[PDB]
């Protein structure tokens, strides 16, 4: 359904 | 000062964020390790905070499903954190080559994923960045332990005492309280495990959004749910897990000792 992609680290708040 | 003396580099295991990981052996001892080398004249003020604080608290953590670190060494612009030798790879790249896990195997999994997260707890350190990404398999054999690594966003708590600790970690396996900005602790680590949870049993993650705002909608709401068919064949007290775990409220929401008490992790 919403598939499986790798996500990165945040140190802060980053409004993306 | 005393890196180059004790221990031999050998071949790139990978590259990262100016750091370089190669195996290396304890000359004298023979033991082979893996030395993650970082270049310190690279670095930002922050940077160095964390390799500091990822330092100080990979020290605490002595666990058969935790990286563990042997050695952290600073010479002329370069420092070596010696870490136990891993050669599975990410828990990531194993759910995408086998797109989902068996009820069993997702079991044995968060079973050993929890019981790392509840040696860091009982040792005052909360995770705030537990993924796919974040968990090695120790060799690329047969039911190979599960290893939590990557502890440059954790930090430490005193007993449970909750505070605002900053906004750290992954968009899609952030909890609640850190989108609502309240103070947080030890539970953010049992939401991300319900990600974990889920995405290993379908092997696609519960919320998803091109559009970050409305993922953290989603999140903050607990908008995920069991679609038909690929959840129709999983057992209930799966999913009662899951729910245990993906609970907004922190205070009802269930711990790493719990978790394991559950009786779809403690008989089979
Ligand atoms: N103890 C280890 N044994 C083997 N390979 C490792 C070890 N630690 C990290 N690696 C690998 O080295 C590469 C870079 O790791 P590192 O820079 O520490 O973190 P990240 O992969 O999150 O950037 C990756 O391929 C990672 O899987």
């Amino acid at each position: 359904r919403n598939k499986l992609r790798r996500q990165h680290s945040y140190d802060t708040f980053v409004d993306l | 000062t005393r890196f180059t003396e004790e221990y031999q580099l050998f071949e790139e295991l990978g590259k990262g964020a100016f750091s370089v990981v190669r195996r290396c052996v304890k000359v004298l001892a023979g033991q082979e390790y893996a030395a993650k080398i970082i270049n310190t004249k690279k670095l930002s003020a922050r940077d160095h905070q964390k390799l500091e604080r990822e330092a100080r608290i990979c020290r605490l953590l002595k666990h058969p499903n935790i990286v563990r670190l042997h050695d952290s060494i600073s010479e002329e612009g370069h420092h070596y954190l010696i870490f136990d030798l891993v050669t599975g790879g990410e828990l990531f790249e194993d759910i995408v080559a086998r797109e989902y896990y068996s009820e069993a195997d997702a079991s044995h999994c968060i079973q050993q994923i929890l019981e790392a997260v509840l040696h860091c707890h009982q040792m005052g350190v909360v995770h705030r960045d537990l993924k796919p990404e974040n968990l090695l398999l120790a060799s690329k054999l047969k039911g190979a332990a599960v290893k939590l690594a990557d502890f440059g966003l954790a930090i430490e708590v005193e007993g449970e005492q909750q505070a605002w600790f900053g906004f750290a970690g992954t968009p899609g396996y952030l909890s609640p309280e850190v989108l609502r900005k309240d103070p947080y602790g030890k539970p953010v680590d049992l939401w991300a495990c319900g990600v974990i949870l889920y995405i290993l049993l379908v092997g696609y993650p519960p919320f998803w959004d091109e559009d970050q705002h409305r993922l953290y909608k989603q999140i903050k709401a607990g908008a995920y749910d069991f679609p038909s068919p690929e959840w129709d064949t999983v057992t209930p007290e799966a999913k009662d897990l899951i729910n245990k775990m993906l609970t907004i409220n922190p205070s009802k929401r269930i711990t790493a000792a719990e978790a394991l008490k559950h009786p779809w992790i403690s008989h089979r």
